[PDB]
RNA sequence: UAUGCCAGCUGGUGGAUUGCUCGGCUCAGGCGCUGAUGAAGGACGUGCCAAGCUGCGAUAAGCCAUGGGGAGCC
RNA sequence: GUGGAAGUCUGUUAGAGUUGGUGUCCUACAAUACCCUCUCGUGAUCUAUGUGUAGGGGUGAAAGGCCCAUCGAGUCCGGCA
RNA sequence: GUCGGGUGAGAACCCCGACGGCCUAAUGGAUAAGGGUUCCUCAGCACUGCUGAUCAGCUGAGGGUUAGCCGGUCCUAAGUC
RNA sequence: AGGGAAACGUGAUUCAACCUGGGGCCCAUGAAAAGACGAGCAUAGUGUCCGUACCGAGAACCGACACAGGUGUCCAUGGCGGCGAAAGCCAAGGCCUGUCGGGAGCAACCAACGUUAGGGAAUUCGGCAAGUUAGUCCCGUACCUUCGGAAGAAGGGAUGCC
RNA sequence: UGUCCCAACGUUGGGCCCGGUGAACUGUACAUUCCAGUGCGGAGUCUGGAGACACCCAGGGGGAAGCGAAGACCCUAUGGA
């Protein structure tokens, strides 16, 4: 378990209007990686998911800070706002 | 010669508005009136009708629902067939 | 629209008739409704 | 487990639209064994299931407004759309208008101030548009 | 308004009927004449030698 | 030697071919009117379970009499 | 000043229509569609339902227009191989 | 649309909550014609569904439309027999 | 009585519905019939027959389709806005089914569209396409005219908030 | 005033790659062609040369006198209306 800020400004490829969606998206790649684990296994606490729509599906935050644990028999994470 | 009544209708409505209701459904005959289908019923379980509404199904088939008075009780009535 | 008695008969004969071949006339015959018919697909007369 | 049956009858029950019904994401198996009415009755009792509050608009930013401009204030030239006869009914300020006028000359006859033949002279000249209001009337009156 | 699809949706008058003495969908219910076997229009039933080839 | 060409083998697909015939086609002989005593035709019913066909008509795949027939039938 | 006329004006009110794009589509969403622009919108107006007029005949503020995707003579079957 | 969760042999699209959105003469409410059981319930996924499907207007089986006072029914219109 | 967890109001303005009047127009004159009233009250009995579900549409209708088409009525008084049944935003209510998704700063090319220095129609058959102007108030307004009009001619100025 | 000088950068949906679904047009045969010539005088196929290792992806469409319609124009028929 650590915290992690993660960079968003790679949404900025995906069209304006879908901006949210990739940011999700982002955010599960970058845990993933950084927590080595598969991202099937990486569940994203729904308060990261009001953060990143907070302003519509077409304005994501630059970045985000989030808390996330490690553990378990198979190996996953679970992540949260801060 | 074509009858009246031709045979109980039996279906969960039918039997809350026995239960609750002291009403008794039956598949009549689509030529037979309100009244005909009150007769008919008072002579043949011996009761007294005292409202009889009636509906011509999709099934080809008129419907009855007859209350019986309070002097009478349906769910009894029906227990005898 | 508004269907007449005898209309009404009409329509339940169309909607009894639109029903399966009974599963035992498939053993007594040892192996199909051909008059099967769909409200949306087809069109009854009248 | 699939709810929208329960959905539609606890709106009913609810009285309020489906859209407004909530029920709790605990209670999924209770609410899904609800068949009639009655069950949904029960869990309502319970609290399982909830009606949500419908919004109404506020009105605080109108009030507002609606206050600037009795005071007369947020209409200049830039504020206003529809031609000057819109914004005022002429036919109908006129009968404002001529109303008062005759209002007034009533009163002042029937007060002794007038007599009819003033009355009446001064009516007339009321009806051909003479005087642009009370006042100007009264200010008329006063020779 | 073109004359095909568009003016295919204006439809919904019924005229043709089953016919209560033929049995075809086809007594007219505006004109209470049966296209098929003549019912409202002959007693006697609606026949031509033209339904058939000449010969036969 | 990949992509692939030609012919064949095993297995498909397809339903030709051959064989078969509860259906047709044509000829011949016999026979030949029905209906207000409501025909012909149609509709809707009618079965333990019954959608289609056939039969039948609220006495609804049937009721009665006489003769035939026969230990099976529905 | 009053009054409130008008085959009167503006108007994507409803509703009716369609100048241009020779745009999009053109094995289409569609055997006549889509978008923007455009015109009419108290009257010779628009609209629903009922009803009448039938094929060398209707109906036509006339374009040989329209009479069920078909009209300088409908459709079906027959004449007919 | 997204994040969690439910059910299930199987879930991007079946259901719950949250967050995010779309529709305001309509994408909401009641209905005429027309359709004809498409309505409700249970059980299903070979068929139908622009992908999938545990879902459904699909498949199997049951059930559902109750009137002196709402229509019809009565009157007559153009007009028809 | 009912309904509501509860309170279970009172006044006002603007007033759809509905009621009742006044005016004007016609080389246009705006149905008929059944029925009702006229013509009281009590009590009692009778009131049969047919329709009744559901969709009513970017999937229940017509268009061969779960078709971007076509298809009548009423909801025309929900809030801000403004002249407004206009735009835009938001309730009540409905929906995520104008139903395939996943991925590449996601190249060429195409459909829709935004911004372009200086020149400003040189482009083109042709300003086609796009743009310019724009709401409201004040000033002011030519030729011509059938004296109605032309006319919002043109041109000029103003416009927020407190 | 990007119509033009003279084009540029950007936005959304496609296009491209992956999962699933999954048609049609068209097909005498052969076919890697190019330059000339020849031929019913407008040839991928004949003749002479030249060039040419096979397969695949994307592209804009030069050619197949490309695909789509037994030429509408013109003439002819002891044709039609
Ligand atoms: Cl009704
Ligand atoms: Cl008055
Ligand atoms: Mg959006
Ligand atoms: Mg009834
Ligand atoms: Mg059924
Ligand atoms: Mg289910
Ligand atoms: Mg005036
Ligand atoms: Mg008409
Ligand atoms: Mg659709
Ligand atoms: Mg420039
Ligand atoms: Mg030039
Ligand atoms: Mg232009
Ligand atoms: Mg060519
Ligand atoms: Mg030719
Ligand atoms: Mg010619
Ligand atoms: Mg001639
Ligand atoms: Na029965
Ligand atoms: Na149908
Ligand atoms: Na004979
Ligand atoms: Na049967
Ligand atoms: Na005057
Ligand atoms: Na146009
Ligand atoms: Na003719
Ligand atoms: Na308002
Ligand atoms: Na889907
Ligand atoms: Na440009
Ligand atoms: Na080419
Ligand atoms: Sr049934
Ligand atoms: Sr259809
Ligand atoms: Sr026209
Ligand atoms: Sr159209
Ligand atoms: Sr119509
Ligand atoms: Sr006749
Ligand atoms: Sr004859
Ligand atoms: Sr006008
Ligand atoms: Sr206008
Ligand atoms: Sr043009
Ligand atoms: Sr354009
Ligand atoms: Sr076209
Ligand atoms: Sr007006
Ligand atoms: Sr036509
Ligand atoms: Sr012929
Ligand atoms: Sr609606
Ligand atoms: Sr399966
Ligand atoms: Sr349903
Ligand atoms: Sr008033
Ligand atoms: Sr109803
Ligand atoms: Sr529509
Ligand atoms: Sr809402
Ligand atoms: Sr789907
Ligand atoms: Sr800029
Ligand atoms: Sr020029
Ligand atoms: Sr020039
Ligand atoms: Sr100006
Ligand atoms: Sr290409």
């Amino acid at each position: 378990e650590r915290v992690v800020t993660i960079p968003l400004r790679d949404a900025r490829a995906e069209p304006n209007h879908k901006r949210a969606d990739k940011a999700m998206i982002l955010i599960r790649e970058h845990l993933a990686k950084h927590f080595s684990v598969d991202e099937d296994a990486v569940r994203l606490d729904p308060s990261i998911n009001e953060a990143a729509w907070a302003r519509g599906r077409a304005n994501t935050p630059s970045k985000i800070r989030v808390r996330a644990a490690r553990f378990e028999e198979e190996g996953e994470a679970i992540v949260e706002a801060e | 010669s074509w009858d009246v009544i031709k045979h109980p209708h039996v279906t969960e409505k039918a039997m809350n508005d026995m239960d609750f209701q002291n009403k008794l459904q039956f598949a009549v005959d689509d030529r037979a009136s309100k009244g005909e289908v009150a007769d008919a019923v008072e002579e043949q379980y011996d009761v007294t009708v005292e409202q009889v509404n009636t509906q011509n199904t999709m099934d080809g088939e008129k419907k009855a629902v007859v209350r019986l008075s309070e002097d009478d009780d349906a769910q009894e009535v029906a227990s005898r067939i | 629209g508004k269907k007449s008695k005898a209309t009404k008969k009409r329509l339940a004969k169309l909607d009894n008739q639109n029903s399966r071949v009974p599963a035992w006339v498939m053993l007594k015959t040892d192996r199909r409704n051909h008059k099967r018919r769909h409200w949306r697909r087809n069109d009854t007369d009248e | 487990t699939d709810l929208s049956a329960q959905k539609r009858l606890a709106a009913d029950v609810l009285d309020v639209g489906k859209n407004r019904v909530w029920f709790n994401p605990e209670r999924q198996g209770d609410i899904a064994d609800a068949i009639t009415r009655e069950d949904v009755r029960e869990l309502v009792d319970e609290g399982a299931i909830q009606a949500k509050d419908k919004k109404g608009n506020s009105r605080g930013r109108a009030r507002e407004r609606q206050k600037k401009r009795a005071y007369g204030h947020q209409k200049g030239a830039g504020s206003r759309k529809g031609k000057a006869g819109a914004r005022q009914n002429s036919k109908e300020d006129w009968e404002s208008r001529i109303r008062a006028q005759r209002t007034k000359l009533r009163e002042l006859r029937d007060e002794g101030t007038l007599s009819s033949s003033q009355y009446r002279d001064l009516y007339d000249k009321a009806g051909g548009g003479e005087f642009d209001s009370v006042a100007d009337l009264e200010r008329y009156i006063d020779a | 308004t073109g004359a095909g699809t568009p003016s295919q949706g204006k439809k919904n008058t019924t005229t043709h009927t089953k016919c209560r003495r033929c049995g075809e969908k086809s007594y007219h219910t505006k004109k209470k004449v049966c296209s098929s076997c003549g019912f409202g229009k002959s007693a006697k039933r609606r026949d031509y030698e033209w339904q058939s080839k000449a010969g036969e």
